[PDB]
RNA sequence: CGACUCUUAGCGGUGGAUCACUCGGCUCGUGCGUCGAUGAAGAACGCAGCUAGCUGCGAGAAUUAAUGUGAAUUGCAGGACACAUUGAUCAUCGACACUUCGAACGCACUUGCGGCCCCGGGUUCCUCCCGGGGCUACGCCUGUCUGAGCGUCGCU
RNA sequence: GCCGGCAGUCGGCAGAGCGAGAAAGAGAGUGGCGCGGACGCUACGCCGCGACGAGUAGGAGGGCCGCUGCGGUGAGCCUUGAAGCCUAGGGCGCGGGCCCGGGUGGAGCCGCCGCAGGUGCAGAUCUUGGUGGUAGUAGCAAAUAUUCAAACGAGAACUUUGAAGGCCGAAGUGGAGAAGGGUUCCAUGUGAACAGCAGUUGAACAUGGGUCAGUCGGUCCUGAGAGAUGGGCGAGCGCCGUUC
RNA sequence: UGCGAGUGCCUAGUGGGCCACUUUUGGUAAGCAGAACUGGCGCUGCGGGAUGAACCGAACGCCGGGUUAAGGCGCCCGAUG
RNA sequence: AACACGGACCAAGGAGUCUAACACGUGCGCGAGUCGGGGGCUCGCACGAAAGCCGCCGUGGCGCAAUGAAGGUGAAGGCCGGCGCGCUCGCCGGCCGAGGUGGGAUCCCGAGGCAGUCCGCCGAGGGCGCACCACCGGCCCGUCUCGCCCGCCGCGCCGGGGA
RNA sequence: CGCGACCUCAGAUCAGACGUGGCGACCCGCUGAAUUUAAGCAUAUUAGUCAGCGGAGGAGAAGAAACUAACCAGGAUUCCCUCAGUAACGGCGAGUGAACAGGGAAGAGCCCAGCGCCGAAUCCCCGCCCCGCGGCGGGGCGCGGGACAUGUGGCGUACGGAAGACCCGCUCCCCGGCGCCGCUCGUGGGGGGCCCAAGUCCUUCUGAUCGAGGCCCAGCCCGUGGACGGUGUGAGGCCGGUAGCGGCCCCCGGCGCGCCGGGCCCGGGUCUUCCCGGAGUCGGGUUGCUUGGGAAUGCAGCCCAAAGCGGGUGGUAAACUCCAUCUAAGGCUAAAUACCGGCACGAGACCGAUAGUCAACAAGUACCGUAAGGGAAAGUUGAAAAGAACUUUGAAGAGAGAGUUCAAGAGGGCGUGAAACCGUUAAGAGGUAAACGGGUGGGGUCCGCGCAGUCCGCCCGGAGGAUUCAACCCGGCGGCGCGGUCCGGCCGUGUCGGCGGCCCGGCGGAUCUCCCGCUCCCGUCGGCGGGGGACCGUCCCCCGACCGGCGACCGGCCGCCGCCGGGC
């Protein structure tokens, strides 16, 4: 359990912080684990979802082996949208049924110069615990 | 309405005592607050005793007790003039000094002088400069003592 | 409960002569709560009967000899394996109930060998029993930071802190007790004396230095010796079967005499 | 057999009790313990593309600047950004700004009347008029200036 | 209630009893083939006799009666269905109540040992909320009065138009203001809710629009009065007073 | 003649009573007021007196058989039909 | 049952609680002792605002001593032998050492019997007598009365002692 | 008749600053009741409490004795326990009710007026230069002004102090700037930002698994991380975090070292000579309030009103006399202490939407009263709106279909949906209102998945089958053993002996007596304390005996018996 006396560990307080978190905290909570092949190449367990990543669906009714790109991230409802994960409405229109980022595995990230600096710093901190804990 | 042999009790609850109820749930937190400040006090004065300056040998008034020996407010000036320490130097060296204490007896005076005389023997006065001035202490006396004295200095044995 | 609860309103009862029945009611206004009723335990809202105060006697003090009395009976009930199984602990594979191990256990720093130590002592089944007993708490305690409950496991009594607390930390059910700081609330949880215990070599030799025998003092507490037994031969099956008692008994009357 | 009335059962109505949930209260404990004439607390009035209430903000009005973070806000459109650029959104916030009343401060609260300087239109100060800016409250300390006294005195 | 009985299940390490009118032992000594025997005893338990059984205020004891939460405990139950609710089903206990069967329901819940309480309702002209009889009942009666045809509409006793007959009768049911109301004023559209019937209508709702001053008022002046400065009083917020 | 006796602590509730055989005060009398002993209702159901505070019998765990008290045996209504 | 009052019905809420002072009874620990209040010491407090420990372990509260308004005082005598008046009084050495009477649960001895020994058991009668009750005595403090004796650093408006 | 100083008093939109108001849980200074009790009530009590007023702070107040005590004397103030429900007060009724001492938490002392001595040696403001200036300071220059002799600064305050002569060995501290190294205990002082382990493995139930089984040592991996929250249920390994003396990057602070510019050359002891006390104040009388304070505890109004070997106090008023203890009428001072307000948190044997704050929600909101003020009700669709496209009746509200969802038997006040009440269907009954108890009878819906009716052991008869029964052999396990008294270990709330461990053992003692330290007296003699040393009680080693036990506590053979496996 937790030993820092400044940690919430409360039923009401953790849910209040989770649901009323601001937008930049909501980016961190909405983090998705990488694929198996990228895990030995980046040494990174998880990474927040982005705008133009493509996603293999893990669980749910849309669970399968299809790989589909994220359309847009809806951070208010804590959920993201996939191109091939949708559902036709009554009137024939199609509505993207969202999948929570916790049920999301990323096959390849959409890399930019602000993203390479995050892959290495999470991998650098990975190697500190291996050397110190050896 | 008393009935069948109780004591005539006089409870002092006729005032509005419920507005002034002092709860003691602060007791364990106050003990930590006093203790954590006591350790912090002892760490600011690294070689000095945690209890503070030396207390004199003091007998009780009020003939009820008449035999117990307490820890006093401070050493009187008549006791300090015998031992040869000036009253403005004893405060800085770690001796409790008060001007109010009279000295009517004689055996109690030598008890406080002998307490002060052998206190100067075991005292380790650090020099102000790292290069030690006159009447300080040798460097051989320093390195084998890097600890304080827990409890009162020279506890008083009845 | 706050003393201002049920008293922030300003209500006094309407006098006699109206169809209402003498309840302190809200004074006027075009409001739902207007002439309704307050300042009573029977009304909606209002004060509760005998409001709970902060100065209730929450703490109870017990005599030190009595507190030291139960811990002597708690440690003595860690033996006699009929007591330990009656608590529910799986002891069938333990080679010896007073488990004494070396002082090398103090020097452990990882939980991997702490798990391996319990398996080689065949005491892992209690933790295995604890794992299957992890479930949601019944009642309203889940929404009051008491979501999960589980069986307590084997307590380990350590003498020196050298990483033994660091090892037996994540494995559920194990509580670490210092020898000089033993606790009756963990040596006998729930008011039941049975508790399976793990001792080290330094911990086990300090028990006769903490309390002593009947012919020696505590030698670490100031004034304590073990309490006197009210009776020595506790097994009365041998006292009643002793030939010197059967000699003095009369002939029994076991023939049943009905109406 | 009917119509009406009573009991029970099923189903369908009024009603929201019980139960399980809870971004909420109560109590205790810890740290700090900070308002204001450089204009406090409070109040009024306004501010979003579509905005009534809550909250936030003050004519720079759903926020400006900077730092951190880094692809969104989103109910619907829109458009910035290339996230190869101090850069969308959030938090921090240390720079700037902060309408009116309000201790409220030119005089009183009708948002009406004033005066003293400076500037721009009037004009090329020559007085009106208009617009903008800085001042103009009480109590009191040190100092400065101008004074008063058949107060005490000298010079005359 | 019984000086109640039961540790005696003392078994090829054995001999299975002490209901029997009478104070005490189925007591030790020394000279003259076939391996066999039902239940039990949570000794806070089991078993045997005798007597008794009402009850207000009141007292005591037992609850394996019940609710909520806590420490243990059931290798406890549970999306192959928890709590809650219903039941002409099966039952148990004298009883408090409890266990199953069926249906709804979808996510937590129960037994035992102890602990703690905001712990059990039929009333208090109890509180809150909901629903009945009354009851489709009383009622929709103060100020003389409406009728005919057409238009809109799905729909007209109540809207509009035309005609007729009336009333208010210039101290009015008229034409304008002050106080007060604050968009109620005007156009379009709707008829969900209000106008105690209805409504195509309205002061209802949704969209928009609408108040223009040197000369009309406020602004200026003072009356009755209010109210600072000086002054005085007051522990004090401050109070007295308008030329002292 | 019958019954096992003595003794010490706390302790609720009560402190408005009523009726009846007998004795009896005031009052003409009272289902009036006020006293003594005993028994009842209060606190108590049951059979009977048609009905019922106190009248007679009789006092009560749940039942079967038998027998009675007081009352009764034309019908209501068990029993002299 | 009332021509006494409240009650149309239903669901939820709804009333002997807590603190302190006590008295008694009961359970536990220690015991002429008991207690840790408060404080301090261990590990950072998850559980732990818990636990353990103290020439603080007794400062202190209660109890072990009471009686007086107070100055104050304060809980045992008896036997034996000697010294002066047998003077039931003063002074010297040993003994019993906390009284006696009656009732007293239990236990001991126990005549006898269940040629002759041991283990039990019962037993008329006799006892030391638990607890407790009653009584007579004895002792301490306050007070009343009758009297004498003893002692000194200060001989007295001294102090103590008796019935 | 004017000018020039001085004193008093004005005017300033003079130059530069200062106070107002709010919060107010805690505190300080006033003012200040009645409900209530005393079974009435008037003193008393409530209570110096509620209300009212002013004032600040993060704490405030108080605070270094005109003290307590009568002791072998303690020694600022603040808080806890205890004294203590005590002394004392009280129609001595109800009730009210301290303080000393002791044990603790904390512990820090000082500065003026006066007396004096120094050439006003002092301080404020304006101008110029250097430094840094976002808590306007340091140094220098100015016949540049002002304050001040109606008293500034230095020494100096009751503990004595000051000035001279003389003895002792002497010279470090403070202020304003600048830079540098140690991250500077809760493990690195604080604040901020970003990160750090391990299954979504196989199969299976489900609408969705976080469910169930398994995974080479009970299972796969981490665990200095199995708390929590979210994720379509019940998650150590899906995610954030969690743990850590974990990592990285900024900002701020104090303690140390060095440099520059300044200030400061400030001791103690002996002898001699000097000085030293705060007025309308203490105190007394009276009055009123308060207090336990009682012939007046304390505070106030009036009157009287001082002295210096004096004055105050010493719980009974007054007079006399010995004493004991302080020095009032001036001031500063952190710490132990309180905190229902605010900021940021943590926790709960607490309540779970008529409960919990009035307010879980657009709550001090809607609304009410002219105003002071009063003041609600109101949580939940669904995993995801996937919020019912489209056909038809009706003008429409409303329906029938269709469609989504595991579910609308979840359809916008939608998690379940009780009772009162009402509608409809099935059955039954109905003129002594309805309803109830005992006893039956009849009719229903379901249950006994009843409808040729329960088995359990021994023996007898004939029909069938095993690789089988008794008795022997080997191996293993177990029980018992008065083996009358096998051998060997262990323990004892039993002893003896060696009194041995004594030193190759510690503890405690109100049992006694070479070394060290201190003062008194002339290297010595007497005193005090401590450390050895001896003694006593209690825990340990050796041999043997005796006793008990291994039946809360055993090892090997041996003898008997039982069980299992394998050979027959």
């Amino acid at each position: 359990m937790k030993f820092n006396p400044f940690v919430t560990s409360d039923r009401s307080k953790n849910r209040k912080r989770h649901f009323n978190a601001p937008s930049h905290i909501r980016r961190k909570i909405m983090s998705s684990p990488l694929s198996k092949e990228l895990r030995q190449k980046y040494n990174v367990r998880s990474m927040p979802i982005r705008k133009d990543d493509e996603v293999q669906v893990v669980r749910g009714h849309y669970k399968g082996q299809q790989i589909g790109k994220v359309v847009q991230v809806y951070r208010k409802k804590y959920v993201i949208y996939i191109e091939r994960v949708q559902r036709e409405k009554a009137n024939g229109t199609t509505v993207h049924v969202g999948i929570h980022p916790s049920k999301v595995v990323i096959t390849r990230l959409k890399l930019d110069k602000d993203r390479k600096k995050i892959l290495e710093r999470k991998a650098k901190s990975r190697q500190v615990g291996k050397e110190k804990g050896k | 309405a008393p009935s069948r042999n109780g004591m005539i009790l006089k409870p002092h609850f006729h005032k509005d005592w419920q507005r002034r109820v002092a709860t003691w749930f602060n007791q364990p937190a106050r003990k930590i607050r006093r203790r954590k400040a006591r350790q912090a006090r002892a760490r600011r004065i690294a070689p000095r005793p945690a209890s503070g300056p030396l207390r004199p040998i003091v007998r009780c008034p009020t003939v009820r007790y008449h035999t117990k020996v307490r820890a006093g407010r401070g050493f009187s000036l008549e006791e300090l003039r015998v031992a040869g320490i000036h009253k403005k130097v004893a405060r800085t060296i770690g001796i409790s000094v008060d001007p109010r204490r009279r000295n009517k007896s004689t055996e109690s005076l030598q008890a406080n002088v002998q307490r002060l005389k052998e206190y100067r023997s075991k005292l380790v006065l650090f020099p102000r400069k790292p290069s030690a001035p006159k009447k300080g202490d040798s460097s051989a006396e320093e390195l084998k003592l890097a600890t304080q004295l827990t409890g009162p200095v020279m506890p008083i044995r009845n | 409960v706050s003393e201002l609860a049920g008293h922030q309103t300003s209500a006094e009862s309407w006098g006699t002569g109206r169809a209402v029945a003498r309840i302190p009611r809200v004074r006027g206004g075009g409001t739902h709560r207007s002439g309704q009723g307050a300042f009573g335990n029977m009304c909606r809202g209002g004060r509760m009967f005998a409001p709970t105060k902060t100065w209730r006697r929450w703490h109870r003090r017990v005599n030190t000899t009595q507190k030291r009395y139960a811990i002597c009976s708690a440690l003595a009930a860690s033996a006699l394996p009929a007591l330990v199984m009656s608590k529910g602990h799986r002891i069938e594979e333990v080679p010896e109930l007073p488990l004494v191990v070396e002082d090398k256990v103090e020097g452990y720093k990882k939980t991997k060998e702490a798990v391996l130590l319990l398996k080689k002592l065949k005491a892992w089944n209690d933790i295995k029993k604890v794992y299957a007993s992890q479930r949601m708490r019944a009642g309203k305690g889940k929404m009051r930071n008491r979501r999960r409950i589980q069986r307590r496991g084997p307590c380990v009594i350590y003498n020196e802190d050298n990483g033994i607390v660091k090892a037996f930390r994540n494995i559920p059910g194990i509580t670490l007790l210092n020898v000089t700081k033993l606790n009756i609330l963990k040596l006998a949880p729930g008011g039941h004396v049975g508790r399976f215990c793990i001792w080290t070599e330094s911990a086990f030799r300090k028990l006769d230095d903490l309390y002593g025998t009947w012919r020696k003092a505590a030698s670490l507490k100031s004034n304590y010796n073990l309490p006197m037994h009210k009776m020595l031969n506790t097994d009365l099956s041998r006292i009643l079967k002793s030939p010197e008692i059967q000699r003095a008994l009369r002939a029994p009357r076991k023939k049943i005499h009905r109406r």
